[PDB]
Order: structure tokens, then C-alpha cells, then sequence
């Protein structure tokens, strides 16, 4: 999500009508903030 | 559940008009086709016709053509007949049977399965 | 459309017993059997083809044949006396035969 | 000709999930060999559908417990049979199913399927009545155990019936700006489990330009008289099982996929996941390696 | 160019009685009116517009002309009859007792709207003639409701019920000649079709031809105009 | 819904979208003209 806070995820995209597959990617634990934007579903490594 | 209960026996003068009828007092007037089949002593069984209420569709046998003139209605809840031009030989007990149909080629689909206790008919002269 | 059976039959009690009930092309026609018992109203023992109706002990059977019905009886009691009709429901009209009186000795 | 069969604690969820199904022809026009995207109701992949059986025998003698509630329409319903003896024989709707408003009736007997856009009430379970003639299983004729009047009667319809191993049946109703359209599919499946791990598609049969109010719908059964008791009190039926499916439409778009037999082979919605939704911009139903843009299509 | 033009239309040689749709002695009224569908009729357009019977025939949806060459898909009538100063009102969102209270026409209609005088048909004076008067709520396009409600003339509300600011305000009926043109009900039938191009049962009075494969041609199917070959496929096309 | 208006057609903004916005300054001309003018009445329309 560009330009979007992690924190802001949930309000944003309006949970009350979205369906559970999308849910899922408003949280867990493959919850990572760049300063791209938030980054959900990929897991965050040191290495490079 | 039908009882068809009906009146008694009856005592009246020949040539005179029959009138005769079976009330429910159980089950719904419609939803079970009404007839009738005359039994007689050594003589085996009689069917004379018919009726639906609901549909209102009657059907008349080869023999009692022109004789009866049955008629339903749904708002008495009974049903009843006129019959006249009765001789001594036609003197014979009446009963009356559901069918749990109201169609006219659904009939073949069941027996007569509540019959009545019969109402037998003398003719004096 | 015609219905011939005999007057009466008699057999001993406990055998199986045949009853024909002859007519015009009854077979594929689905004939229907009744029973009446003296001092009793009919009541409806085999309906639409040899088939039992619930509340009836399971002593009446039979087949319908090309050109004649059948009914067999078995366990016959001492209050079997009882006389049956045999009838179809043909070209909307209802056909009653003369029935058979059935003796137990 | 209406009894009460109803006297039980109705279990609230009894749902489970379709996994894919629901996608119809949306229009007369024949494709092949081409992915045509297509904003209309529709029912959601892996979306959750409910379960009414209707026949719950357990025990240890078993019973014939009977559950055929009325459910709203909700501008779409999707409907399934996967029946083994034939024992569902149409559907009704109306507003309020009583002497109120025009209220649709569909019944399929052997030859005939029975429609009727009419006035007239329905009671609190309306079934059919069937029996198989002696066994022969050849006549198997019903019975108006449905409704009791037939007042103001508008519009009427007939031709071939609908009806015709599991013998899945799927059916779609969409009551859309004046035009009642049905849609039907029949696929036999081996499985006795849930909805089958494929995909078909689903042709329509017939529009009926019915021009009603429809917010609530029901079920008919066809019903057995396994035994008639002295002092009838709406004595138990018997069908087997009565198990039928219901689904919700919603307004979203898919992307159809057309083979070179112009049949649909799959189809991914635009909605349910980020990567079917990737799918659906691409317009491509294989998304290579990298990064891609999507546009919002939630509601 | 093409060598030949070619039209391929449905045989049909049957007319319903249209008659039946205008000739009919009684209209349903506005409030609830009646759909007849219009399906393997030998559909004639041009009966209508030159007729001497009739005065008005004030279409909406398409040209009338070319009415007479196209093969339609599900065609239906609506039969009403308005009190007649309305006939203006009959535009898709007019403020009114009958375009949001009787009737309500679709913004993407394709059809043609027919209408004509009836003085001698509903007036003499016979007031045995009744139609709504007034409804509460809004219905939408192609809905029919029925429902009478006493109008609430004052704060209290009066169901069905006399009494204090609820009085009769209804008046028997005054049809006659001598009233102005606008109070004389007007027969009103409306035309509604779709061409979404599916398979088609009614269609124009024109006459097919013989088919040419393997040629260019200027073909015509069920009013389809175009120019190309024509040759047969492998693909199966279904019923539908 | 009174039928002693038989001309009601608004230009601007739709008849229906009135009952959506208070006003608070609404400039209203009453005026007698005969019956063949009303039509007269309309923006940019040429007449007497
Ligand atoms: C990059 C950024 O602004 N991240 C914000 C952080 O500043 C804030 O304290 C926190 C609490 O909502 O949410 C997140
Ligand atoms: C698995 C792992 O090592 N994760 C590291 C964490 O230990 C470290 O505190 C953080 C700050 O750079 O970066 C990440
Ligand atoms: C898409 C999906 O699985 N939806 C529901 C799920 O949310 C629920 O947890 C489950 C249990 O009934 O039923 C299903
Ligand atoms: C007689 C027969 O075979 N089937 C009948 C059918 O004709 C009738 O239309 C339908 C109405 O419910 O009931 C069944
Ligand atoms: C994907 C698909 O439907 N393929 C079939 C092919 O197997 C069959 O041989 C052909 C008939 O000519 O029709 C097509
Ligand atoms: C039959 C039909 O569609 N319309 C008829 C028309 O033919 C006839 O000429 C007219 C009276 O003259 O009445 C209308």
C-alpha cells in the first residue's frame, strides 16, 4: 500500500464490508512498514 | 381424518324425493374427494359418482344418468343430493367415502380409504 | 369393463387360498381389491396393485397378471369371514362385481 | 390442502462452503478463445452457502423432521438440488406471501412446469404431494398442497418441465429491472460429500417477464404419505434427505474465460483475493513475476 | 462490393390479435395495468401511424419507419387509460399522481408510445368509470401496487376511520362532452421491446431470400445488416 | 402532489433534488401572462 500507514490499514479499507480473504491482510504477524509504504504478506529478512 | 358421520335410517313414502348426505366433522371438507357407492343385499356394490369439492367436477355413472343432481359447497362444509323417480328395486343402504385427491385423473392413485356406517333406506307403499 | 367371479368359495382354515378375479383386459389396468365384513363398513385391505394400506396385518398379497388378478391369503383366521370386491377406476368410472363369500370350516 | 409440519429448535448457521460456482452465460452472444470481463450479480468463489436439509432422520428409529423456512431474495439467489430421488419440485416467492402482493409459483411435475405470477396466500409450509403409483415410479403424480386461491391472476406460463451418480442441479434467479431471468445447469457427481472440486458453467433456460416485487423466497418438496394415521395431525412425510443448497448474488464483476468450443472453462473474480483481482487488470489469467497495480472494487 | 443482397428471416404467417391490444373494448386502469407479450406475430408497424382511425401516435424509443425491417426479441404492450391532461406527463421523471404513483417508464426505454381520443368510449355521462386517484408512496419502473388509504386532511391520522378533520373528499365522477380537452380519458398503449440480440420470434413484414455461401454479400439476418463471406464453422453454437 | 399546478418543469436542478438543500435566499417572481406564452417563459427563448 503506498504512501499508507500500517497503522491505518484497518480504517482504511473499511473491514466492515470485506470479505475474510481480504481480512487477513489487514493483519498477522507478515506485517512490515517501508518507507515505500506498508508491505503485507512478505517476511522480512536482515540479509541482503 | 374423515368420520363421515351421517344420519339415520329414514322412512318415507314412495315416489317421494330422497335426500341424503355425510358430514365430515374432522378433517377439511376440501382436500379429499367425496363419493358415494350403494350397497344392497345379494346385489354386490353400485358406484353412482362423484364430487370434488374444491373443483366442483362431478362425475355420473351409466346407469344413474339424469337420477341425481349432486352438489358441494365448501361453506356449508357438507354435501348433499337430491334423488327422485326411485323404484322398490332401487331401495338399498348408501354409504360414502373419501379418496384424499381433488383431481379429476388422480382418483386412480388410491382406494376408498374411509368408508361410513351405511344408511339404510325403506320405501313404503 | 365386465367383471365375472365365481358365486363363493370355501377353504380350510390356515391354508392359502386363490382368489381370481376374470374379466375384459384388467391386466394393465391396474385393479384395485376390497373387503367388507358382516356387520362391518368395507374397509380397504389392497390398494392400487396387492399393495397393503398401514394398520393392516400383513396377510393379503398377490400379483396382476397379463389378462387376471390374483389375491393370496395367508395365516387365514376364524375372522377372515369376509366378502371381496374387486374394482378399477376404468375410462373415469368405477366398476363393482358381484364379490365372493368366503367359508372357513 | 396446507398442514402444520412445524414443531422443532431451527439450528441458525447450517452452512457450509461453495467453492466454485455460481458463473452463468450473462448474454446471448457466442465467444471462443477469448477472456470477456462481466459486471453483474453474481455468487462469490468459496463463498458461504447454506446447508438446509430439511430431512434430519437420526435416532435410533430415525424421524422426519421438516424444515423448509422462507429466505430473503436479496436482489439475487443462487440454488442447487444434487437430489437422488426427484424430490424438489420448484420454488415461491412474493413479498409477503399473503393475499398482499403477486407472488410467483413454480412446480415440475412430469410433462408440465406449472407458472403462476398470482394473488394468492401461502401457509407456513406449502409441499407437494407425490406418489409413485404402485412403485411402477412411472406416473408419479403430485398435489396442490401449496396454496388455496388463485385470486387476480395475471400471468401464466408452461412448456417443457425443467426437471429431466448424484445429479447435481444448479439453478440461478435474478429478478433485475422488470425481467425475471432462470438459469439452470445439470452435472451428475459421484461424491455423496459437499460441492465437487470442479467447475461448470451454467446456461440459461428461460426469462419470464414477470414485473413483480420479490424479497422473499421458499422451497417446495415433494412429500411421501409414508403411513396416514387415525385423527390426521399433519402426520410425517417421507423424501429422503431434501438436501438443497441456497446462494447470495452481489453485484462484482468476473473475468470469463471461453475455450474454442465457446464453453467456459474457469473463471477467477475480480474481488476475492489480490492475486484473482491481479488477474482481472491483466485481464490474463496468468500473472508473470513482478509487481502490478489493481483498482479498488469493494462496496 | 457485394454481388447480391441477402435476407434470412423467420417464417411466420400468423396474426394475433392486435386488435385485442387496441380494438379491446375495456383497458386495464393505470393503477394496475396489463401486459400482453407479443411473441410469433406477423408484426405490421405501418397499420398504425397512417391509419385514419387514429390521431396520435407519438413514439419515444426508436424511428417508426424502420420498424418495419427488424426482427424483435420479447415484445410487450401496456394498455392504461389516464385522465388526459397527463399525456405531457408522461416523460421519464415528471412530478405527478401517475408517473411515480401508477406508472413509471425505465430512462433507457426503446420503445414507441401510442394514445387516442375516447369521448364516445368513456363519456355520454356515465361515471361508472373509476380509476386512482391518489397514492402515497413511489414505486419503481415497471411495478404495479395496490392499495387504498384514506388522504389524511388534517395532523390526525385516519385510517379508514370518520371523524375530527377526516371527512368524504372524494366526488362522483362528471365525464361528459361539454368538459375541455385534457379531462376526457385518453386510451394509452405503449410499446416496449429490447434488442439485445437474442434469438427472435417477431419481426417485420419483410419477405426472406434465398441464401449464397462462399460469395461476398450485403446479408441481412433478423435485421443484421452487414456485407461479407459467408462459409460454415466447426463451432457449435448453443440453443439459446 | 396538489393538481392545481399543471406546469411545474424545473431548468437548473431537478423538481425531485428541491426537498435536498436549504435555500435561506430564494428570489420569487409572480407574474399573470397569457396561456399561449407560458412556453415564452423558458431561458434564452425569443417571444414578445
Ligand atoms: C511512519 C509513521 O508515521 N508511523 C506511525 C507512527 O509514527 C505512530 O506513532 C504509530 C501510532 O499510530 O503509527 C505508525
Ligand atoms: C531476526 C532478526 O535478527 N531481526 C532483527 C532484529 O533482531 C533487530 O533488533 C532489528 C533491528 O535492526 O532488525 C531485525
Ligand atoms: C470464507 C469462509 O470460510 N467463511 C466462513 C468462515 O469465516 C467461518 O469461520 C466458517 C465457520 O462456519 O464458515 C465459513
Ligand atoms: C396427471 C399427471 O401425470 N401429472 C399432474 C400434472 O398433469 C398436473 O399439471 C400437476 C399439477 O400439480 O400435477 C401432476
Ligand atoms: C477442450 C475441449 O472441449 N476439447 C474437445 C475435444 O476433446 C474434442 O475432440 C472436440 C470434438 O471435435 O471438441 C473439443
Ligand atoms: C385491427 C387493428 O390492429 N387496428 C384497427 C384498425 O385496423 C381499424 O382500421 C380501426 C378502425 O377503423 O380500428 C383499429
Amino acid at each position: 500500500y503506498q504512501d499508507v500507514n500500517c497503522t491505518e490499514v484497518p480504517v482504511a479499507i473499511h473491514a466492515d464490508q470485506l470479505t475474510p480473504t481480504w481480512r487477513v491482510y489487514s493483519t498477522g504477524s507478515n506485517v512490515f512498514q517501508t518507507r515505500a509504504g506498508c508491505l503485507i504478506g512478505a517476511e522480512h529478512v536482515n540479509n541482503s | 381424518q374423515v368420520q363421515l358421520v351421517q344420519s339415520g335410517a329414514e322412512v318415507k313414502k314412495a315416489g317421494s324425493s330422497v335426500k341424503v348426505s355425510c358430514k365430515a366433522s374432522g378433517g377439511t371438507f376440501s382436500s379429499h374427494t367425496i363419493t358415494w357407492v350403494r350397497q344392497a343385499p345379494g346385489q354386490g356394490l353400485e358406484w353412482m359418482g362423484r364430487i370434488i369439492p374444491i373443483l366442483g367436477i362431478a362425475n355420473y355413472a351409466q346407469k344413474f344418468q339424469g337420477r341425481v343432481t349432486i352438489t358441494a359447497d365448501k361453506s356449508t362444509s357438507t354435501a348433499y343430493m337430491e334423488l327422485s323417480s326411485l323404484r322398490s328395486e332401487d331401495t338399498a343402504v348408501y354409504y360414502c367415502a373419501s379418496l384424499q385427491t381433488v383431481d379429476t385423473a388422480i382418483e386412480k392413485y388410491y382406494g376408498m380409504d374411509v368408508w361410513g356406517q351405511g344408511t339404510t333406506v325403506t320405501v313404503s307403499s | 369393463y365386465e367383471l365375472t367371479q365365481p358365486p363363493s368359495v370355501s377353504v380350510s382354515p390356515g391354508q392359502t387360498a386363490s382368489i381370481t378375479c376374470s374379466g375384459d383386459k384388467l391386466g394393465d389396468k391396474y385393479a384395485c381389491w376390497y373387503q367388507q365384513k358382516p356387520g362391518q363398513s368395507p374397509v380397504l385391505v389392497i390398494y392400487q396393485d396387492n399393495k397393503r394400506p398401514s394398520g393392516i396385518p400383513e396377510r393379503f398379497s398377490g400379483s396382476n397378471s397379463g389378462n387376471t388378478a390374483t389375491l393370496t391369503i395367508s395365516g387365514t383366521q376364524a375372522m377372515d369371514e369376509a366378502d371381496y370386491y374387486c374394482q378399477a377406476w376404468d375410462s373415469s368410472t368405477a366398476v363393482f362385481g358381484g364379490g365372493t363369500k368366503l367359508t372357513v370350516l | 390442502q396446507c398442514v402444520n409440519l412445524t414443531t422443532r429448535t431451527q439450528l441458525p448457521p447450517a452452512y457450509t462452503n461453495s467453492f466454485t460456482r455460481g458463473v452463468y452465460y450473462p448474454d446471448k452472444v457466442f465467444r471462443s478463445s477469448v477472456l470477456h470481463s462481466t459486471q453483474d450479480l453474481f455468487l462469490p468463489f468459496f463463498s458461504n452457502v447454506t446447508w438446509f436439509h430439511a430431512i434430519h432422520v437420526s435416532g435410533t428409529n430415525g424421524t422426519k423432521r421438516f424444515d423448509n423456512p422462507v429466505l430473503p431474495f436479496n436482489d439475487g439467489v443462487y440454488f442447487a438440488s444434487t437430489e437422488k430421488s426427484n424430490i424438489i419440485r420448484g420454488w415461491i416467492f412474493g413479498t409477503t406471501l399473503d393475499s398482499k402482493t403477486q407472488s410467483l409459483l413454480i412446480v415440475n411435475n412430469a410433462t408440465n412446469v406449472v407458472i403462476k405470477v398470482c394473488e394468492f396466500q401461502f401457509c407456513n409450509d406449502p409441499f407437494l404431494g407425490v406418489y409413485y403409483h404402485k412403485n411402477n415410479k412411472s406416473w408419479m403424480e403430485s398435489e396442490f398442497r401449496v396454496y388455496s386461491s388463485a385470486n387476480n391472476c395475471t400471468f401464466e406460463y408452461v412448456s417443457q418441465p425443467f426437471l429431466m451418480f448424484k445429479n447435481l442441479r444448479e439453478f440461478v434467479f435474478k429478478n433485475i429491472d422488470g425481467y425475471f431471468k432462470i438459469y439452470s445447469k445439470h452435472t451428475p457427481i459421484n461424491l455423496v460429500r459437499d460441492l465437487p472440486q470442479g467447475f461448470s458453467a451454467l446456461e440459461p433456460l428461460v426469462d419470464l417477464p414477470i414485473g413483480i416485487n420479490i424479497t422473499r423466497f421458499q422451497t417446495l418438496l415433494a412429500l411421501h404419505r409414508s403411513y396416514l394415521t387415525p385423527g390426521d395431525s399433519s402426520s410425517g412425510w417421507t423424501a429422503g434427505a431434501a438436501a438443497y443448497y441456497v446462494g447470495y448474488l452481489q453485484p462484482r464483476t468476473f473475468l470469463l474465460k471461453y475455450n474454442e468450443n465457446g464453453t467456459i472453462t474457469d473463471a477467477v473474480d475480480c474481488a476475492l483475493d489480490p492475486l484473482s483481482e491481479t488477474k482481472c487488470t491483466l485481464k490474463s489469467f496468468t500473472v508473470e513475476k513482478g509487481i502490478y497495480q489493481t483498482s479498488n472494487f469493494r462496496v | 462490393q457485394p454481388t447480391e443482397s441477402i435476407v434470412r428471416f423467420p417464417n411466420i404467417t400468423n396474426l394475433c390479435p392486435f386488435g385485442e391490444v387496441f380494438n379491446a373494448t375495456r383497458f386495464a386502469s393505470v393503477y394496475a395495468w396489463n401486459r400482453k407479450r407479443i411473441s410469433n406475430c406477423v408484426a405490421d408497424y405501418s397499420v398504425l401511424y397512417n391509419s385514419a382511425s387514429f390521431s396520435t401516435f407519438k413514439c419515444y424509443g426508436v424511428s417508426p419507419t424502420k420498424l418495419n425491417d427488424l426482427c424483435f426479441t420479447n415484445v410487450y404492450a401496456d394498455s392504461f387509460v389516464i385522465r388526459g391532461d397527463e399525456v405531457r406527463q408522461i416523460a421519464p421523471g415528471q412530478t405527478g399522481k401517475i408517473a411515480d404513483y401508477n406508472y413509471k417508464l425505465p430512462d433507457d426505454f426503446t420503445g414507441c408510445v401510442i394514445a387516442w381520443n375516447s369521448n364516445n368510449l368513456d363519456s355520454k355521462g356515465n361515471y361508472n368509470y373509476l380509476y386512482r386517484l391518489f397514492r402515497k408512496s413511489n414505486l419503481k419502473p415497471f411495478e404495479r401496487d395496490i392499495s387504498t388509504e384514506i388522504y389524511q386532511a388534517g395532523s390526525t391520522p385516519c385510517n379508514g376511520v370518520e371523524g375530527f378533520n377526516c371527512y368524504f373528499p372524494l366526488q362522483s365522477y362528471g365525464f361528459q362532452p361539454t368538459n375541455g380537452v385534457g379531462y376526457q380519458p385518453y386510451r394509452v398503449v405503449v410499446l416496449s421491446f429490447e434488442l439485445l440480440h437474442a434469438p427472435a420470434t417477431v419481426c417485420g413484414p419483410k419477405k426472406s431470400t434465398n441464401l449464397v455461401k462462399n460469395k461476398c454479400v450485403n446479408f441481412n439476418f433478423n435485421g443484421l445488416t452487414g456485407t461479407g463471406v459467408l462459409t460454415e464453422s466447426n463451432k457449435k453454437f448453443l440453443p439459446f
